């Protein structure tokens, strides 16, 4: 406690209250912020996990496109049916374009989660700077409730400074 | 847009890209596509649609088997608009029951493959097969067995008067009305029915009437008396059930191996401390050893040795090494993040070698003490982001060592001056002289003083491997405790394994009722579990595959913190076992939760929709959305989740509105012709958990009431958090607020005319005594006209509930209304007849809770797991010790409330 009078104690009291409740109002829209971006974070990773798991039944398809055209394009070849050949080959040509659609969007969402993981680590930096600070004007807002209530003042006056 | 292209793969290797309707199912689907596969190559190798079955990566990222073929594909809502044709044969009935679990919990099974934790797969293989083992065996059961366990008896906690009471039969639009006794047993009730028919259920609702009671001992009866009404039954047996139906010596001192940091963010013009500590509860097993200061950095490296003075022998079974980062300003300290961990494992087995540890972020409270034992022993979850301590035990032996067996523990463990001297202690903190004493005379607190347990458990000095044997040997030994004590032990302060197995051995002896009383606060306590495999979690289970009710609740209370990360593994672990047990309720679960999901969306755009056009046009606007198939059907025919025996069966789509408030929340009605309106709230935006809390609380103080034949006819309506700040509440039909009311006596009369007067005025004055008590008790202010409302009946209830214990924490004083006690004295300015009746209502009510008041102390000290701000500490548990008095005696503190009586209402006088 710096001063050593009533009234001016008791106005330093409404201001580093008026400074906490300001201070803890800043942090709570940050911690919103904090669990806000964790749970998109988690979502994106999913949805990441997702894409991978889109991708492996495409390349399933390939591996079972591969197998199981070898012993029809060597039927249709000996026919003279180098149409039914350029059918399978075409159908083959499209569903790896689509793998190629699927890939770039996964890449989108990689950039989308490295962006907002900065966001977040940012979110933290911003938040670990303003605990000493919250935490501070804590112990010195309750140091002059102290001072005042040893003091003998009233639980009136508290509250005016306080509220 | 109603139209979505979708990416087809059939099994010949053959890709189809075409679009179909967002709102089709998956049979249409499914004909759409052989429609147009016949004119791409490869078709006369494929065999039948019906051969075929549907794949998809759904939205939790797993490939679900779209077997029911009924469902849109909306409703199916795979992650990328593509499916894949795969063979239908494969023991189906597994991939089916898997899939639909990762939907209904909120987190897909292989999350739980992806960590590779033997814990999380010991867990789900011993719990799911005592589950589906359970299940098999309820099957296997009678009729009457499977009857209590699907629709269990709903009785109420006495005169012979005369009942007239309608009956019926399945199909038959035929009824025989008859009069039975009012003491009379359905036995007779279906008897005399039986004799009837030649000269059990409720029909609409899933409530039915057996076993060795009285007609009026049940819920239904009682509210047709009070109500006037007539009940209506469906006579039942047999067939239509049926078709429902189907070492102690490595003495060197414990070591770790602080190296590394990583993903740190603060400020780079401090420093970086690791405190580190030793805890079994809420007790320091030795002294705060700390680091040294490195200078912040994302990745910092200490690659120092901490010892702690504690010999590794003298470890407890449950001890947690405590971590906390701290940025200090080189030489108000700020807490980055903490951790902890057991240092045995799940197996016993004494952890060994390198554990990283993802760190969970620190908030500042009112004690901002360095390190956190109370906190999850688990990691963050958030692998990606999260800090973390990289650490590493050191190797103690050439082969693992496991903390000592029973056997082996029980084993090390086997005046009349101080006779008095502990009479007075055991009379709550026990200071180091009196901790000693009871120490000593231990033997004599299990000879004297067997509910003293809890306080002897404490005094022990659990960082001596010698003072531990000493006190399990007497707690194998130790009497049963009533379900009182037991709920004192579940707290976070008694977390030796043994005293778990204690406290469940006592909790074993709970009625279906008594455990429904307090199945929010054991679900709560599950937080303060170490390991995953647990005697309550088995409880818990035990009684959830006994009982549907219970079940349906413990689903609701472990879904909506599903969310939450320190949870959703243990949680999510529960319900996978709970459902694969429960697979008949699995299917009604499914169906709430839809008509749910439905709602969210709702609401979000109605939230939207306000913030543009006026009431009137975002009321028909919403209609719209609701009168859509996909829409309609989801939210039409379900068991209601607030109360499951409540069958919620057609909406009232012009009857549906939303309330201007806060968070705009839905009214939605229901009609069933088969019943009456039966209404339900769905509200997204703010936690509903207190307002359960609140309400839970009150329900047992109308229960504890009516044991001692005091009822108060109170409103105890239902409030569910299904979610993520996302609920429903239960609409009482027929009644306003006082504020709107009030734009009183004179609505009781446009309410109840002649000699109904006079029964209303009797219904006011007993739930105004109750909400009084209820109120003042639980320390609740901000009690106004707006959030106070009458019934019709005349029965008067308190609505929205947001500061609990004081806290706006300062003591909230007994209220009596102006208006209330004017409607209470039936207009008169002066009727003691009447006003000293209730007065004795108020101080019946008031005695009869002080009675119980342990029971209130112990439930909320064990709510303090759920971190509800306003029930975090002592002081909040504190509040009730003082608003019932408790340090007193009934005289003294009849006196006193008779004296905050008096002066609350010569302040009502004042306003
Ligand atoms: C018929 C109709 O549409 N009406 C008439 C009744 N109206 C009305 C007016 C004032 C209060 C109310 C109102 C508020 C609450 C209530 C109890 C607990 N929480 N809440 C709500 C939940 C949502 O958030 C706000 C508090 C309830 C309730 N249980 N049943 C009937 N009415 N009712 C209801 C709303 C408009």
């Amino acid at each position: 406690v710096k001063e050593d009078n009533i009234e001016a104690v008791g106005k330093k009291l409404h201001e580093y209250n008026t400074q906490f409740q300001e201070k803890s109002r800043e942090y709570d829209r940050l911690y919103e912020d904090y669990t806000r971006t964790s749970q998109e974070i988690q979502m994106k990773r999913t949805a990441i996990e997702a894409f991978n798991e889109t991708i492996k039944i495409f390349e399933e398809q390939c591996q079972t496109q591969e197998r199981y055209s070898k012993e029809y394009i060597e039927k249709f070849k000996r026919e003279g049916n180098e149409t039914e050949i350029q059918r399978i080959m075409h159908n083959y040509e499209k569903l790896k374009s689509r793998i190629s659609e699927i890939v770039d969007s996964r890449r989108r969402l990689e950039e989308d989660l490295k962006k907002q993981a900065a966001e977040y680590r940012e979110i933290d930096k911003r938040m670990n700077s303003i605990k000493p600070d919250l935490i501070q004007l804590r112990k010195t807002r309750d140091q002059y409730l102290m001072w005042l209530t040893q003091k003998g003042v009233r639980q009136k006056k508290l509250n005016e400074w306080l509220g | 847009n109603q139209s979505v292209v979708v990416d087809f793969l059939l099994p010949t290797g053959v890709y189809l890209n075409f679009p179909v309707s967002r709102n089709a199912n998956l049979s249409t689907i499914k004909q759409l596509l052989w429609h147009r596969a016949q004119y791409e190559p490869l078709f006369h190798m494929l065999s039948g649609p019906e051969a075929y079955v549907f794949t998809c990566i759904n939205q939790t990222a797993e490939q679900q088997e779209l077997e029911d073929e009924q469902r849109r594909l909306c409703d199916v809502q795979p992650f990328l608009p593509v499916l894949r044709l795969v063979a239908r044969e494969g023991d189906r009935v597994k991939k089916l029951i898997n899939s639909q679990i990762s939907l209904l919990i909120g987190k897909g099974l292989h999350e739980f493959d992806s960590l590779c934790d033997p814990e999380v797969n010991d867990f789900r293989a011993k719990m799911c097969q005592f589950c589906e083992e359970a299940a098999a065996r309820r099957q296997q059961l009678g009729w009457e067995a499977w009857l209590q366990y699907s629709f269990p008896l709903q009785l109420e906690p006495l005169p012979n008067r005369a009942l007239l009471v309608n009956v019926k039969f399945e199909g038959s639009e035929e009824s025989f009305t008859f009069q039975v006794s009012t003491k009379d047993v359905p036995l007779a009730l279906m008897a005399c029915a039986l004799r009837k028919k030649a000269t059990l259920q409720v029909n609409g609702r899933h409530e039915y009437l057996y076993g060795s009671y009285p007609l009026c001992q049940f819920q239904y009866i009682c509210s047709c008396l009070h109500s006037g009404l007539t009940p209506h039954l469906t006579m039942v047996h047999s067939s239509s059930i049926l078709a429902m139906r189907d070492l102690w010596s490595l003495e060197q001192p414990f070591r770790i191996e602080l190296i590394q940091g990583s993903k740190v963010n603060a400020d780079e013009r401090m420093k970086l401390v690791v405190q580190a500590g030793l805890f079994h509860g809420n007790e320091m097993l030795c002294k705060t050893v700390s680091s040294s200061e490195v200078s912040v950095c994302s990745e910092p490296v200490w690659k120092q040795r901490l010892e702690f003075d504690i010999n590794i022998c003298d470890l407890p079974r449950m001890a947690r090494l405590c971590f906390a980062l701290y940025a200090v300003i080189e030489k108000a300290d700020c807490p980055i993040a903490w951790a902890n961990l057991m240092l045995f494992d799940y197996k016993d087995q004494l952890k060994t070698g390198e554990r990283c540890l993802y760190m969970w972020p620190s908030v500042p409270d009112e004690k901002g003490e360095l390190l956190n034992p109370t906190g999850t022993v688990r990691s963050n979850p958030n692998t990606d982001s999260a800090a973390a301590l990289l650490i590493c035990l050191p190797e103690v032996a050439p082969h693992p060592v496991y903390y000592p067996a029973l056997e082996k523990i029980l084993e090390l463990g086997r005046t009349e001056e101080e006779q008095l001297q502990l009479r007075e202690i055991l009379e709550g903190e026990l200071y180091e002289h009196e901790k000693d004493l009871v120490w000593k005379l231990r033997h004599e607190v299990q000879e004297h003083f067997p509910e003293a347990l809890a306080r002897l458990l404490l005094v022990t000095k659990w960082n001596k491997h010698e003072d531990v044997a000493q006190m399990l040997y007497l707690l194998c030994s130790w009497p049963e405790l009533p379900v009182l004590s037991a709920l004192e032990l579940l707290d976070f302060s008694f977390p030796d394994c043994h005293v778990g197995s204690f406290a469940i051995k006592s909790l074993r002896k709970l009625t279906d009722d008594e455990l429904f009383q307090y199945l929010l606060q054991l679900v709560q306590v599950l937080k303060y579990e170490s390991y995953l495999d647990c005697e309550l979690t088995k409880f818990l289970l035990d009684r959830a595959l006994a009982n549907r009710k219970i079940g349906h609740f413990l689903f609701w209370h472990l879904r909506s913190e599903m969310h939450v990360p320190s949870v959703a593994l243990r949680f999510g672990l529960i319900l996978e076992a709970y459902c694969r047990g429960s697979t008949h309720h699995m299917k009604v679960l499914m169906k709430q939760g839809e008509a749910l999901s439905k709602l969210k969306a709702l609401n979000d755009f109605v939230k939207l929709s306000s913030q543009k056009t006026p009431k009137p046009q975002t009321k028909e606007l919403m209609h719209l959305c609701m009168r859509q198939e996909a829409y309609l059907e989801a939210l039409s025919h379900l068991q209601s989740p607030l109360d499951p025996s409540t069958l919620l069966a057609e909406v009232c789509v012009e009857q549906c509105t939303f309330m201007d408030s806060k968070m705009k929340p839905l009214w939605i009605m229901y009609s069933n012709e088969e019943a009456g309106s039966v209404g339900i709230i769905f509200k997204n935006g703010d936690d509903l958990r207190q307002d359960m809390l609140t309400l839970q609380m009150i329900q047992l103080m109308d229960v504890l009431w009516k044991q001692e034949g005091l009822d108060l006819r109170m409103t105890p309506y239902g409030c569910l958090p299904t979610g993520d700040r996302t609920g429903l509440i239960e609409v009482v039909l027929r009644s306003d607020t006082i504020a709107n009311i009030q734009l009183l006596l004179n609505w009781l009369k446009s309410k109840n005319p002649g000699e109904a007067l006079d029964r209303a005025i009797e219904e006011f004055t007993l739930s105004c005594a109750g909400y009084c008590v209820a109120t003042y008790v639980l320390g609740i202010g901000d009690r106004h006209s707006d959030n106070i409302m009458i019934r019709e009946s005349g029965q008067l209830f308190h609505i929205d509930f947001g500061h609990f214990l004081g806290n706006f924490r300062e003591r909230v004083p007994f209220i009596l209304t102006y208006d209330f006690v004017h409607v209470i004295q039936q207009g008169k300015t002066n009727n003691s007849e009447k006003f000293e009746r209730f007065r004795g209502y108020c101080e019946r009510a008031y005695t009869i809770l002080r009675r119980h008041g342990l029971l209130f102390l112990h439930l909320f000290a064990l709510m303090r797991a759920a971190g509800l701000p306003e029930l975090s500490c002592s002081k909040d548990i504190q509040y009730l010790k003082d608003s019932l008095a408790l340090g007193k005696t009934e005289e003294e503190a009849l006196k006193h409330f008779r004296v905050k009586f008096n002066e609350a209402l010569r302040e009502s006088w004042k306003t």
